[PDB]
């Protein structure tokens, strides 16, 4: 029923009935030479947000995500150019006295719009790193941040129609979690990890968080990222 | 040299034409193809993905993720209509932003089947029944429970099945889709808020398009 | 579903570019884009990436014996003129065509030509992490540049007509809700999702 | 005669195009070929060619074939740096005029490994070390003799070899070299002058090149 | 490696003339020559013998009821005009274009036309020893002559494109460094070896 | 190119004649047969009515 998975030096607890996604119904694999890199291939746990009647929405940039996280960052730093896949674990802690549907999906190349037209986003507004970005209920204004208003994702599209990229749904009625695989994806085999991000976790709220009275007036939502295949440009002689 | 006669036709730009010419840098050699996961080799894969309808597409609803969310009053009276629209993916508000209908914007003729997946989003322990009711084309819509439980239609009892899925036999450039009430919705706690419904739409079966156009939309 | 087909969707010519030049800084020219149609556009950002070649055809009419006119191409990378007069008019690595009054439109191949292996559609990152007025710029994806000259008062107009082939696209998106504001960028004015309507009932 | 069209690219002269043309003098017969030693076939025939690179090309050493000399004093600061500079064939002046800096100049975009030489040239009874290290692109430059060690690099005992041979596994359209004095220089005797270094540069594997471009030397 | 073979390196074409002439010695003329282009010359130059056929397009101009041009080719020791009604233009061993405005472009190829079994493009020696001014000179490099007149107030502009064919090359060498001078001799400044820089050390 | 001579006729329209053409829609599938009763081949079939 409860599998236990370890990878490296961390373990974590996952469900045997519960459903992987892979996107693009490809696995990532291995790839001037170059070396790959098994030991970053552990668990990296994200602190959790929380989950209010509220609450917009999250979003997390992963090159990005993961570069202050022990090793993996630093090979981003060693290293100039390189490639790797992730898995993406996400759960939730509700009882059977909780209600609300979270859409979890992982968007390719997210570049995102200004809340002013004439500027960029300042690079903050669109990733603080480890810790969540959140959508916006309303327009956002300002010089160099990011259109947040949750309506249009970010980028000018309708809100619904995420489901185009790899996506899960968690309806706390049936389900608390969600998992994706994701493979690199680009227009170059390899890549500078400071100057580009990947792909873009969005978790937003499709129906509202709520509760019976006297139970919990949150939810946690937690994620955990494990990179697989990581290869990156050899620092060696010829 | 050979003997020629030119045709009518003969030195002008058709822009819908297909003819060789040639390459104005011959020479270079052109960076190879990687695989990339995604490929997409026609529209209609896209159209076949499931997309959230925005149903309750009403004044001040519209410029808010509250658009698709189908409110459901645990309390409301019985034999009551919760929702219901048009079914028509080329023109109704409700469906023509969705990824089948953008895609059928670019078309000026297209027809197949639908399919239309009803979620509920309410508590674990909630239960309760909804009339889901289809009236085929030209046959106008229920007006009140009884009439859409004479027709076609499926009984959705939310404490065995968190989801309802329709595939409609008929979709062209009409038909409706109805909820009824059939009972309240039963909890074991009081609530601070009502419970939601979320509808998805994608195309069912081979649907076909036939003449490329401008999307409307510009 | 033939009409639904990549190539069947986006293998089609539009007109992307119109322009005036005189014979008397006389010249015209066009940087390659995408971006600049908002029909063309639309369609091509249903994708994240994308290999075409490019067919281009010239239609070129002029107003007050024989007049030529040279169309150059500057590969990325090439030399640019400045000038009328500019010595990169005459090198050997920017291709043009020398074409003269009544005879068929010039018509010109380019080949997919970035050093990536896709034309990106989108770019979540920066061409200098130093800079940041640099997001969403991809270098490779310059396509190159075209200059117009009449070869020796009169006015010339230019339309080109640009037409994608042998077209490959991956990972598809989700069609634009907003309008578009800037070709350089993907800003936009926050919109609602669909029309509205008064009820949410059906009649 | 036969029925023809005129198509789009007609009565145009492509500059780079690529057609049958006649023959001015078509009754002449062409002088046959004879063998001359040296064909070139590749310009990458020429690029695999060692030349000697300017190194110390300071003002005032440019104008004469001392820039192509790296001196090296024998009773120098012990862990000073002898030589060293930024790895770009295609950019650094003192890789970009050499046979393989020269050829790739006329290049857009190339990608390859690049072999580099250093012969020392002082008595036969000279004795010392040296160590090359080698800074992968982005690693910025070591700033010690300890910081150099702890890199990749090779201690060159030139007693033992007369010159020490370094392939750069990746060069491109940056890294760094730099050689470091891990001992002094040992002799049997007072000599005039100083020991130079000469320093050899050409393609190591399979090199490549792809758009051909105007040389920026003109 | 398919750029750097030597026919991608050298089957380029180039604008190598350019001139005008009038309708009323009011002619034109080129003798065909490698050294005229410092980009072609110095290409050509890394390399110490060549065989190519040569490929010419003429793009003609005019300005102020159908024009006609004569384009005459003089192969090496051919009668010459000196003058626009000499005898040499109707030369039946001095081939010859009739051309008129509207078509396209008149073209002709050349096969290589040395009696040695390759062009040299330096040549350690002297046409005679007993003149020191022939230093340099191989007379076995004569390509022959271009001449050009209207057939019957207007002026004419043409610019010849060149274009080796079918090249082949022996015993390369290292790169002119200098500036051209002239295009009769290998004359040059002497010249730094390269840019310099403040210091012999990394940073 | 190929060595060509226009002829007498070239350029030039007969309002009989019988070439082909460059479609204006080559990517439109056209909408298939289906049997009609009654199909015609020849005015003869009408005639002998």
């Amino acid at each position: 029923r409860v599998r236990s998975i370890t990878l490296g030096n961390s373990t974590i607890t996952t469900q045997e009935c519960a459903n992987v996604v892979v996107g693009y119904g490809t696995w990532p694999t291995y790839l001037q030479p170059t070396q790959p890199d098994v030991a970053t291939c552990r668990f990296y746990t994200l602190e959790s947000v929380m989950w209010q009647q509220s609450s917009p929405g999250w979003w997390w940039k992963f090159p990005d995500a993961l570069s202050n996280m022990g090793l993996f960052g630093q090979n981003m730093q060693y290293h100039y150019l390189g490639r790797a896949g992730y898995t993406l674990h996400v759960q939730c802690n509700a009882s059977k006295f909780h209600q609300g549907c979270l859409l979890v999906v992982c968007v390719p190349e997210a570049e995102m719009g200004c809340a002013t037209i004439a500027n960029k986003p300042d690079q903050k507004s669109l990733s603080n790193g480890e810790t969540a970005n959140v959508f916006d209920s309303q327009n956002t204004s300002g010089q160099t941040a990011v259109q947040a208003n949750v309506i249009n994702a970010g980028m000018g599209i309708g809100v619904g129609n995420l489901t185009i990229f790899p996506h899960q749904w968690i309806n706390l009625r049936t389900n608390n979690s969600a998992t994706i695989v994701m493979p690199y994806v680009n227009s170059v085999p390899m890549d500078n990890m400071f100057r580009h991000n990947n792909f873009t976790l969005m978790i937003i709220p499709f129906a509202p968080l709520s509760y019976s009275t006297g139970a919990t007036t949150y939810v946690p939502i937690t994620v955990t990222v494990a990179p697989m295949c990581a290869e990156y440009n050899g620092l060696r002689l010829a | 040299g050979l003997p020629t006669m030119l045709t009518p036709g003969s030195n002008q730009f058709l822009t819908s034409d297909d003819f060789q010419s040639p390459s104005a840098m011959p020479q270079f050699d052109v960076t190879p193809e990687m695989a990339i996961p995604g490929q997409v080799n026609n529209l209609m894969e896209i159209a076949e993905v499931d997309s959230v309808v925005p149903v309750n597409n009403t004044e001040g609803k519209v410029m808010s993720i509250e658009a698709y969310q189908i409110p459901v009053q645990s309390n409301s009276t019985n034999g009551s209509q919760v929702f219901g629209f048009p079914l028509i993916p080329g023109a109704s508000s409700v469906l023509n932003r969705t990824l089948l209908g953008e895609i059928l914007n670019y078309y000026t003729h297209w027809s197949g089947s639908i399919k239309l997946t009803f979620m509920f989003c309410g508590s674990a322990m909630a239960t309760g029944k909804f009339l889901l009711a289809y009236s085929p084309p030209g046959a106008g819509a229920p007006t009140t429970r009884k009439e859409a439980m004479l027709g076609t239609h499926v009984i959705w009892d939310v404490g065995l099945q968190s989801s309802c899925v329709l595939c409609i036999p008929w979709i062209s450039q009409g038909g409706y889709i109805t909820c009824w009430y059939q009972t309240n919705i039963v909890v074991p706690a009081d609530t601070q808020s009502d419970c939601k419904i979320l509808c998805f739409v994608s195309a069912c079966n081979d649907f076909s398009v036939r003449m490329l156009k401008d999307t409307p939309f510009i | 579903r033939s009409e639904s087909t990549v190539e069947n969707f986006l293998c089609r010519s539009a007109c992307v570019y119109y322009t005036t030049y005189k014979n008397h800084d006389n010249f015209a020219q066009w940087v390659i884009n995408t971006r600049q149609v908002a029909q063309l556009r639309r369609k091509l950002e249903m994708f994240t990436y994308a290999r075409f070649d490019l067919e281009l055809t010239f239609v070129i009419t002029s107003s007050q014996p024989v007049l030529t006119h040279q169309i150059m191409y500057v590969p990325p990378g090439g030399p640019v003129p400045t000038k009328i007069n500019s010595y990169s008019w005459q090198t050997s690595t920017n291709p043009s065509v020398f074409w003269t009054e009544g005879s068929a439109p010039p018509r010109i191949s380019i080949p997919f030509i970035s050093i990536g292996n896709a034309y990106s559609m989108f770019y979540d990152g920066w061409a200098r992490f130093d800079k940041q007025g640099t997001y969403g710029i991809n270098t490779l994806n310059n396509m190159g540049t075209l200059y117009m000259r009449h070869v020796n008062p009169i006015v010339s107009t230019v339309r080109i007509y640009f037409k994608p082939k042998h077209v490959k696209t991956w990972v598809p998106r989700p069609p634009r809700l907003c309008q578009y504001q800037k070709a350089g960028n993907v800003n936009f004015e926050p919109s609602g999702v669909t029309e509205g309507r008064t009820e949410i009932t059906a009649m």
